[PDB]
């Protein structure tokens, strides 16, 4: 994972106030100065505040930033419609080797419906694509609120990593999102194991779909 | 105003190479650095390096030495980035950033040069070429999903539809996936009542006009 560590999630219902926390090391947040990055689709990524607190023209004054011992702040008082994107803390690192240091990124949404845990459906490999000495596990995921999920497979009972693509999460009609990820086996890998397992992690809470050959 | 811009996306086979462009206006262009950052998918942006535009003289993280290359014409006031060897770790978007020059005196060059980024140019390590998809059933009381897996194909879109559009209800497609291949799948699925499961008729049809192919696939259960 990313060098400095931040919630992939953050949520309120518009006015309310959130925090997104950055967890660094002594080396990076605790002696040097932060960066906070604004990424919005089809929008250059925007510096959002420079030197821990530091607003540059136009970014408003409900965005505040702090830094303590080895961790950053970013507060939004007050969230809009506009905030809803996803937010970056960076930091210059002195003991790699000399290199700013990213978080693994925050999406703040500005909440407009309940929280929806996924469905998620697990559809084994076809008996054509067996045939045709190949095997594909199919994990669908959809209306999840907010839109964030990270998936893991596992073989059995043991985690797989290999052979796994997994899209970012889309919007739905219904505003709610969706995701899917694909697990790539060999048909001996198919059969030579009792089941395999999709699990999906949704605002801290995990839902595991299993089949089996 | 400082402004960047990059060049469009690249698709490149593993062991090519690329070389992308930063355009850069609204300052001066031999007085500030450029910095280099990339972000691949899932992961958070990974910082490369900075160029000192003055001298010429590149610095690259730890991690990008060597099939990386900053590089300048000035007397376009571009800057490039070359990568060499390609690999599919390097499939990302590559952004070029630069200093809000307002707020920095009247000359820097340093890695500071973080405050102003261009759009990012995506270059996709990919070994794929023109391909229609392998159609295979997605089969699994209350409700139950089947569906059809739309297997590697290329390039994007794919059509999919159910009973030759007729079936809307409980449709859902969803978005592919980019696999490192550099083909496409997605699936599409029907949720319906078990019941319904094997005692009546779901066919999809999936059309992918690039490689003029058109494919109705029966769906049943086992």
């Amino acid at each position: 994972a990313s060098v400095v560590t931040q919630p992939p999630s953050v949520s309120g219902t518009p006015g309310q106030g959130v925090t997104i926390s950055c967890s660094g090391g002594s080396s990076n947040i605790g002696s040097n100065p932060v960066n906070w990055y604004q990424m919005v689709p089809g929008t250059a990524p925007k510096l959002l505040l420079y030197t821990n607190n530091q607003r540059p023209s136009g970014v408003p004054d409900r965005f505040s930033g702090s830094k303590s011992g080895t961790s950053a702040s970013l507060a939004i008082n007050g969230l809009q419609s506009e905030d809803e994107a996803d937010y970056y803390c960076a930091v210059w690192d002195d003991s790699l080797s000399g290199r700013w240091v990213f978080g693994g990124g925050t999406k703040v949404t500005v909440l407009r419906q309940p929280k929806a845990a996924p469905t998620v459906t697990l559809f084994p490999p076809s008996s054509e694509e067996l045939q045709a000495n190949k095997a594909t596990l199919v994990c669908l995921i959809s209306d999840f609120y907010p839109g964030a999920v990270t998936v893991a497979w596992k073989a059995d009972s043991s985690p797989v990593k290999a052979g796994v693509e997994t899209t970012t999460p889309s919007k739905q009609s219904n505003n709610k999102y969706a995701a899917s990820s694909y697990l790539s086996l060999t048909p001996e890998q198919w059969k030579s194991h009792k089941s395999y397992s999709c699990q999906v992690t949704h605002e801290g809470s995990t839902v595991e779909k299993t089949v089996a050959p | 105003q400082v402004q960047l811009v990059q060049s469009g996306s690249e698709l490149k086979k593993p062991g090519a190479s690329v070389k992308v462009s930063c355009k850069a206006s609204g300052y001066s262009f031999t007085s500030y650095s450029i910095n280099w950052v990339r972000q691949a998918p899932g992961q958070g942006p990974e910082w490369m390096g900075w160029i000192d535009t003055n001298t010429g003289n590149p610095t690259y993280a730890q991690d990008f030495a060597g099939r990386f290359v900053f590089s300048l014409d000035t007397s376009v006031t571009t800057a490039y980035l070359q990568i060499s060897s390609l690999k599919a770790g390097d499939t990302a978007v590559y952004y070029c950033a630069t200093y809000y020059v307002d707020l920095w005196g009247s000359y820097r060059q340093d890695y500071y040069g973080m405050d102003v980024w261009g759009h990012g140019t995506l270059v996709t390590v990919s070994s794929a070429s023109t391909k229609g998809p392998s159609v295979f059933p997605l089969a699994p009381g209350g409700t139950a999903a089947l569906g059809c897996l739309v297997k590697d194909y290329f390039p994007e879109p794919v059509t999919v539809s159910w009973n030759s559009g007729a079936l809307t209800s409980g449709v859902h497609t969803f978005p592919a996936v980019l696999q490192s291949s550099g083909l496409y799948s997605l699936s599409s699925v029907v949720t319906v009542p078990s019941s319904s499961l094997g005692t009546q008729t779901y066919i999809c049809n999936v059309n992918h006009k690039p490689s003029n192919t058109k494919v109705d696939k029966r769906v049943e259960p086992k």
